[PDB]
DNA sequence: CTTGACATAATCCATATGGTTGGGTATAATGGGAGTCGTCTCGGATGCAGG
DNA sequence: CCTGCATCCGAGAGCTGAGGAACCCAACCATATGGATTATGTCAAG
């Protein structure tokens, strides 16, 4: 009932492998469908794409949820199709369920890659799923006339598969692909050159044997990039009652003294207007930020009284002046 | 066992042999540096190739292993730390009683831990027998089968026992081949997986016959061979030889349930708790199991790179990868419960650690679930396991300490010495037995009484198999070794412990740990003779190697000649903080052209008094009431006291601060701060850091730092002293990018660390205790003049309540007094070991003595009785303290040898009105000081998401107003208070900010709001898709978010 | 209270560099792996046994 | 068909304090930097 991975393997082993003659069977199958797709492409007039996925959605029947409208009309569009046209419809018909046959044959190459890339930040089902979509991909582009087996190019497609997913998800915080090589090329280098001097190297040691374009300071760097985030939740203590987040204090809402602080500041501004005129003073709140938060310049200031902005700068320095007044006063 | 790696069908890694290196760093930098002591750990190898025969052989580094030092402790990331060792289940064959039904039996087999699964077999009901493993019960019959097992090996080999035989026998299963019982068996253990013969073959190779999954340690095997009576081949249940399984465990447990079912005499079952059933993992057990666990890692990497990698190419070398022993070495000694911050508030605290015995940990109890049972004092504990010595609380008999003569055997039982007993001579010849070997003799008393060697009583005090019994002489065989086997070494440390209840002597064993090191710190009057031992074996003291003389002496150096003609230079630890911030320093106790033999001492440790064991101070304390001062276990002291620098300790501090990279700019730690004056730029160095010997006080600044401030250009984000603290200033260590042996975390810069002392005297509010479970807090601190004195003027020191006595039942600190006393007047110390000692008519004699010296002095200088002490001799001729027709000299005598004298009142100059017990005792002050606990904020730092205060005193936080205090406060009807607790003081945004406005404004603080935490629960109640809404009256909603939430 | 003349910050598009992202590899490969057995009773849901 | 009876599983078990594992190759948006333009504010004067 539980451990989905058994109920998984369970389900890919009800599927019997395959043959030489059935492998390359269903190859053929495959691009020879996909060769009448194109054809059929050609003689409609329409998109591959488009008639590619109506062949699919047909294929796949109701059970499997472009809508059913469209698929139906286009499908009765490909039925005013006169003779010897028909028989690339049957060839691609043929052909889709030769691509789905044959995904479900190699499924289990998939599990057999991904069983050896487990602890690295991705579950066992998840390298599963991401190895099926490499197997899709190589499904696809396979080349039978190559004479080649099935598995040798599916193989290169679904350790792709996984590699990137694993670039992809692994972290919390994201890391491009190129820095995740980066980072996994430092540290291979570093074990090494652990392994040869018999201790951990230091930063300049690493530095010289990455190469052109190193220096201490970017392995730094690096290394300072690479480091993960620790968990809100961590135990502290045996007993289970303390926590790290219990430790960290909120640095962003005011506190009540700030608070109190900036209460006080803008009542003495108040104050401190108020005893100039009242013109002058909202020249100044204008001119300040005080009514509508924002900083006003001269022109704009003086647009709203229809003055220059040299009065308003001078009516404004003779405020300043009383400011320096009033603080004596 | 790790190797060979073999490769599947061909590469072969075989293992040759390790080495271990030398430390590339000592101790003290290990220390100072924040490095761990540890050696490198190379291992040599070979690769052979199946085929050719092509040998490459590379030594490999492997890693670095931590390194004990000679105390017995590891240095962690600079941090001393102890692994305390495990008790648990001993592996092996065990047969427990059925509880559910009477009359039936359950067999166990159990291996080392996470070395294969517990099995179960049972007789069932219905007759047929059946083992349980891994949850799945099964007929034992199928793999009887498997094993190779016929209808008449079966039938020969358990016929004697009845129908049991008749109840095992099954025809549909004797059909079948073991191939076909193989699969049978694969199919009920593993349901739906596809059954291939050779899987099959291997899952059940595995799951009894693999010495790389199943093991059965050594103790597991002893014990399944002297319990079945046959003999082991390996560690396993089975073998797989010839392509085919044979049996080794399985026929034999059966026969032992079958004979124990029937009755038959000789079978018994076994006690769980028994200490011949358990036994102690130590130090090097439970690291080797984490190596083993790194180790078979490693071989899991070895084979993965042997199937990818390409087989012409290969070497040792670039098979193994090391991280993951590395890794497991280091989660062993960073995270496992067992690695412990090493306790050092004195040596005996250490000591102690060291030897602590713990049933919790990985793979242990759980101290929830730990019911009776395992807290239990076993009768097998004698002489193994102190059953005083155990923590008071929800610990207690989980956590326990291995007895003093004790020792750990290669197979982790404990064992006790006996003295060999023959023909009613008891000889020289020590055994260490187990409890299991204990069990099979008549043991005596070690407090027989004996003329030269031989018993010379007629009955004999014995135990037999625990059991009390008196005997002849002829019947014992083995006699105890010394009443200091039976307990710890702190529990040895307590004089006249057998006139102690044990709960109090519980309490004085473990205050003993937390008894803090003195600048005046002496030797207790009354001592048991262990005190010596204790301070050499801690490693704290300084003994000469050699016979020799000393040729140079200083506060910081011993340089002595010995008789080799070699100078050898000892240096002195000196003001040195330990993990509790104590202060461990060693004095020097020889002087320049002193001749030294052998192990004699050359400097003092930390609590040590020419070699003995100091742990406080010897006071005279009287035992009376004093005005209240003394109620429910206060304590009066004198300040004569704090005069002469009694109870006067050394405490050291450490504040550490970084400079690290930003992306607004790097951080810099510098002189040059804006925005304060120069006053507060006083003690500063040019460096930016307070010089040595300034001293500090709460405000002051101790690290100049100065940091970008961006925010649309430098600000102050100086190291500063918290509240409460601050004192000279003594050490200051810097630490840079780049200097040898310094691995700073990546963006740090340096980092710079600053050491602060402390002077602390005795104050109130500060614990004091002694060695009999009597502590107390000081409440009161009296003028001289004020204390109660003898007669000679010479006042009391210390004041203790009598009602501290009748009910806790430690009556030993009453006869250490007496003894205190007469030592005091006599000028001497005793020596008195515990159960043989020191009893009541010695203390009188030496009482007696005492008097004629503290009276003839009075007499000789020309002074008779005082008026006040013929009051006092009246009143005790009524209380029945004397007898009556004697001369005021008799009756003060009469008293005196009852530990009694005549003492006056400092206040008024009358006596007391009957006799006081006055004597010298022995008191020491603990670790636990009013100044670090008393704290106090009005506001401070909240936290992220509930936004409510933050808890801890180092956290400027608040007190916690749990369920019990709200339903107090719901008690009292207090409504008002309650709100206000609620909203206004922790949560309560806008609330508590305007409260805070309105006070500093003169204004009474306004009405509450919703508390945050609600609209964090009413959040959370919507991320679970749950539709949470709050309504007015007339249910309509009622928006708590001001329409901050609203779209 | 304007009126006028530089002297700069603030915005505006035009590219040019690094950083980031998508695509690709062809002998053949075909169902995983750690783990855990020392709680105690109690209460409801429930499959199994009898009548 | 009812009923009772072990059977299984789930949710509980005092408070406060202190405590810390591939590599490469090529196209492509994003952001940065330059130069020129757009209002902003000052120094001098009428
Ligand atoms: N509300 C509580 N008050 C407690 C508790 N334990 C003690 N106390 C009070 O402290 C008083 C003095 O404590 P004591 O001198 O016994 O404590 P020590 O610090 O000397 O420790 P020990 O007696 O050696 O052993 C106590 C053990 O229990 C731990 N302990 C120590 N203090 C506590 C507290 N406060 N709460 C919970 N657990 C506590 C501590 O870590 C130890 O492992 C005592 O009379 C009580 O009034 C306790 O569990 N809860
Ligand atoms: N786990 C714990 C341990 C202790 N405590 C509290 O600490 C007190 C002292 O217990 P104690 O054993 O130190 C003395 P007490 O019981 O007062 O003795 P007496 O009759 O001789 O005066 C208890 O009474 C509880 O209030 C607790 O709440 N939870
Ligand atoms: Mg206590
Ligand atoms: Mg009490
Ligand atoms: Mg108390």
């Amino acid at each position: 009932t539980s451990d989905p991975v058994r109920q998984y393997l369970h389900e890919i082993g009800q599927v019997p492998l395959l043959t030489l003659e059935e492998e390359v069977e269903l190859a053929r199958k495959v691009e020879e469908g996909m060769e009448a797709i194109k054809k059929l492409s050609e003689i409609t007039g329409l998109d591959p794409d488009l008639i590619r996925e109506v062949v699919r959605a047909k294929i796949l029947g109701s059970a499997r949820v472009l809508d059913p409208k469209t698929v139906e009309e286009i499908d009765q569009k490909l039925k005013s199709l006169p003779k010897e046209h028909k028989r690339y419809l049957h060839i691609a018909r043929e052909g889709e369920a030769a691509r789905q046959h044959l995904i479900e044959a190699n499924l289990r190459l998939v599990v057999s890659i991904a069983k050896k890339y487990t602890g690295r930040g991705l579950s066992f089902l998840d390298l599963i799923q991401e190895g099926n979509q490499g197997l899709i991909r190589a499904v696809e582009k396979f080349e039978y006339k190559r004479r080649f087996k099935f598995s040798t190019y599916a193989t290169w497609w679904i350790r792709q598969a996984i590699n990137r997913a694993i670039a992809d998800q692994a972290r919390t915080i994201r890391i491009p692909v190129h820095m995740v090589e980066t980072i996994n090329k430092l540290s291979r280098t570093a074990r090494q050159l652990q392994q040869e001097l018999g201790r951990e190297p230091t930063y300049e040691e690493i530095a010289e044997a990455m190469g052109p374009g190193w220096d201490a300071k970017r392995v730094e760097e690096t290394l300072k990039i690479a480091q993960e985030p620790v968990s809100l939740e961590t135990p502290i203590g045996d007993e289970k009652d303390s926590f790290y987040g219990d430790f960290i204090p909120d640095e962003h809402l005011p506190s009540p003294v700030d608070a109190a602080t900036q209460s006080l500041l803008s009542e003495e501004l108040e104050k401190a207007l108020s005893k100039l005129s009242e013109r002058e003073a909202m020249v100044l709140k204008l001119r300040k930020g005080l009514i509508d938060g924002r900083e006003h310049t001269l022109e704009e200031v003086g647009a709203f009284f229809g003055v220059t902005r040299e009065r308003i700068r001078q009516i404004e320095n003779k405020a300043l002046r009383k400011l320096k007044y009033h603080e004596s006063r | 066992e790790t190797f060979p790696i073999e490769e599947e069908d061909g590469l072969v890694l075989d293992f040759l042999e390790y080495r271990l290196g030398e430390p590339p760093f000592p101790q003290d930098e290990c220390r100072e540096k924040d490095l761990t002591y540890q050696a490198p750990l190379y291992a040599r190898l070979q690769l052979i190739h199946k085929d050719t025969g092509l040998i490459k052989e590379d030594e490999v580094f492997l890693g670095h292993i931590p390194l004990m030092t000679e105390d017995g402790s590891f240095i962690i990331n600079g941090a001393d730390r102890v692994i305390v060792s495990q008790i648990h289940r001993s592996p092996g064959v065990y047969f427990t009683p059925d509880p559910a039904r009477p009359g039936r039996y359950i067999a166990s087999i159990i291996p080392l831990p996470k070395r294969g699964p517990w099995i179960d077999l049972e007789v069932e009901p219905n007759g047929v027998v059946s083992m349980k493993v891994n949850k799945r019960k099964f007929p034992l019959v199928l793999l009887l089968r498997v094993l190779g097992y016929d209808q008449e090996t079966l039938a020969r080999e358990l016929g004697a026992y009845g129908e049991l035989v008749q109840g095992l026998m099954d025809e549909s299963v004797f059909a079948m081949r073991p191939e076909e019982a193989l699969i049978r068996l694969f199919t009920l253990l593993r349901p739906g997986d596809p059954p291939k013969r050779d899987k099959a073959v291997a899952y059940v190779y595995g799951l009894i016959a693999d010495p790389r999954r199943y093991d059965l340690g050594e103790a597991g095997r002893y014990k399944a061979e002297e319990k079945l009576g046959i003999r082991l081949s390996g560690r396993t249940l089975a073998r797989f030889e010839d392509g085919e399984f044979k049996d080794e465990v399985f026929l034999p447990t059966l026969r032992y349930l079958f004979a124990l079912t029937a009755g038959v005499p000789g079978h018994e079952v076994d006690d769980i708790d028994h200490l011949g059933n358990r036994r102690i993992r130590t130090v090097g057990e439970l690291m080797t199991d984490q190596f083993r666990v790194g180790l078979a890692r490693l071989a899991r990497g070895v084979r993965e790179r042997m199937l990818m990698g390409s087989e012409d190419s290969l070497t040792p070398a670039k098979l193994v990868n090391s991280r993951p022993l590395e890794a497991a070495i280091r989660e062993f000694f960073s995270r496992s419960q067992l690695s412990q911050f090493k306790d050092e508030t004195n040596p005996l605290s250490s000591l102690r650690h060291k030897r602590r015995i713990s049933a919790l940990g990985p793979g242990g109890l759980t101290r929830e679930r730990a019911g009776f049972d395992v807290r239990d004092v076993h009768r097998t504990h004698y002489g193994r396991i102190c059953p005083v010595e155990t923590p008071e609380g929800a610990n207690i008999g989980l956590i326990t300490s291995l007895a003093a003569y004790a020792r750990v055997d290669e197979l982790g039982f404990i064992r006790t010495p006996y003295r060999r007993v023959v023909g009613g001579v008891v000889t020289d010849e020590v055994v260490y037995m187990t409890a299991t070997e204990e069990d099979r003799y008549t043991i005596a008393q070690a407090n027989t009484p004996l003329e030269g060697n031989r018993i010379a009583a007629e009955r004999v005090v014995a135990r037999r198999k625990g059991e009390p019994v008196i005997v002849s002489p002829e019947e014992v065989e083995f006699m105890d070794v010394s009443p200091k086997q039976v307990f710890s070494v702190n529990t040895n440390l307590i004089p006249f412990l057998e006139h102690d209840d044990a709960n109090r002597a519980l309490m004085g064993s473990n205050m003993q740990t937390q008894a803090v090191p003195l600048i005046r710190a002496q030797a207790p009057v009354v001592m048991t003779g262990l005190e010596e031992r204790v301070v050499r074996d801690s490693l704290a003291a300084l003994y000469a190697e050699e016979d020799g003389e000393v040729a140079k002496v200083d506060g910081n150096r011993i340089v002595v000649r010995y008789e080799d003609g070699r100078l050898v230079e000892y240096p002195l630890r000196r003001f040195y903080r330990s993990n509790q911030g104590t202060a461990l320093d060693q004095r020097p106790r020889v002087v320049v052209g002193q001749r030294v033999r052998k192990g004699d001492l050359l400097a003092d440790g930390p609590a040590s008094e020419n070699g003995f064991l100091a742990l406080g101070q010897n006071v005279l304390v009287a035992i009376m009431p004093f005005d209240g001062y003394n109620f429910e276990d206060a304590i009066v002291i004198s300040e004569e006291l704090l005069k002469r620098d009694f109870y006067t300790s050394i405490h050291i501090e450490r504040y550490e601060i970084e400079a690290r990279d930003t992306k607004l700019g790097p951080e810099r730690i510098t002189r040059d701060i804006p925005h304060l004056s120069e006053a507060a730029l006083r003690d500063l160095d040019e460096e930016g850091v307070v010089r040595i010997g300034a001293e500090v006080k709460p405000g002051d600044i101790l690290v100049g730092r100065t940091s970008f401030k961006g925010e649309s250009d430098v600000k102050d984000t100086s190291l500063r002293v918290p509240p409460g603290e601050g004192g000279i200033v003594v050490r200051t260590v810097r630490l840079r990018r780049g200097d040898p042996g310094v691995e700073l975390k990546p963006g740090v810069r340096e980092v710079v660390r600053v050491y602060v002392a402390q002077k602390r005297k005795l104050q109130v509010g500060d614990k004091l205790a002694n060695r009999h479970g009597n502590k107390g807090v000081v409440a009161k601190i009296l003028p001289v003049e004020d204390m109660p004195h003898l007669p000679d003027g010479t006042p009391v020191d210390v004041i203790l309540n009598p009602l501290g006595v009748p009910s806790r039942m430690n009556l030993g600190q009453i006869l250490e007094t007496h003894l205190g006393l007469a030592g005091y007047f006599l000028g001497q110390r005793y020596i008195s070991p515990i159960f043989d000692g020191a009893k009541e008519p010695e203390i009188k004699e030496l009482l007696a003595q005492a008097f004629e010296v503290y009276f003839g002095k009075r007499k000789g200088e020309g002074f008779g009785v005082d008026k006040r002490e013929v009051e006092v001799l009246r009143r005790a001729e009524k209380l029945g303290l004397v007898t009556p027709g004697k001369t005021p000299e008799e009756q003060l005598k009469e008293l005196f040898l009852q530990g009694k004298v005549v003492l006056y009142d400092g206040r008024t100059g009358e006596p007391i009105e009957g006799p006081i017990v006055v004597g010298q005792m022995f008191i020491m002050k603990l670790y636990h000081m009013v100044e670090d606990k008393m704290h106090a904020r009005s506001t401070g730092p909240y936290s992220l998401i509930t936004q409510q205060p933050l808890g801890g005193k180092a956290q400027f936080g608040g007190q916690r107003f749990g369920e019990m205090e709200v339903w107090a406060l719901e008690a009292y009807g207090a409504a008002h208070t309650l709100q206000e607790m609620l909203t206004l003081k922790s949560d309560d945004i806008e609330g508590r900010n305007a409260a805070y406005e309105a006070i500093i404004k003169g204004e009474d603080v306004p009405e509450p709001s919703v508390p945050e935490s609600f609209r964090v629960l009413v959040k959370e109640l919507q991320a679970l898709a749950l539709d949470v809404q709050t309504l007015d009256e007339k249910d309509n909603p009622v928006d708590i978010f001001e329409g901050l939430a609203s779209k």
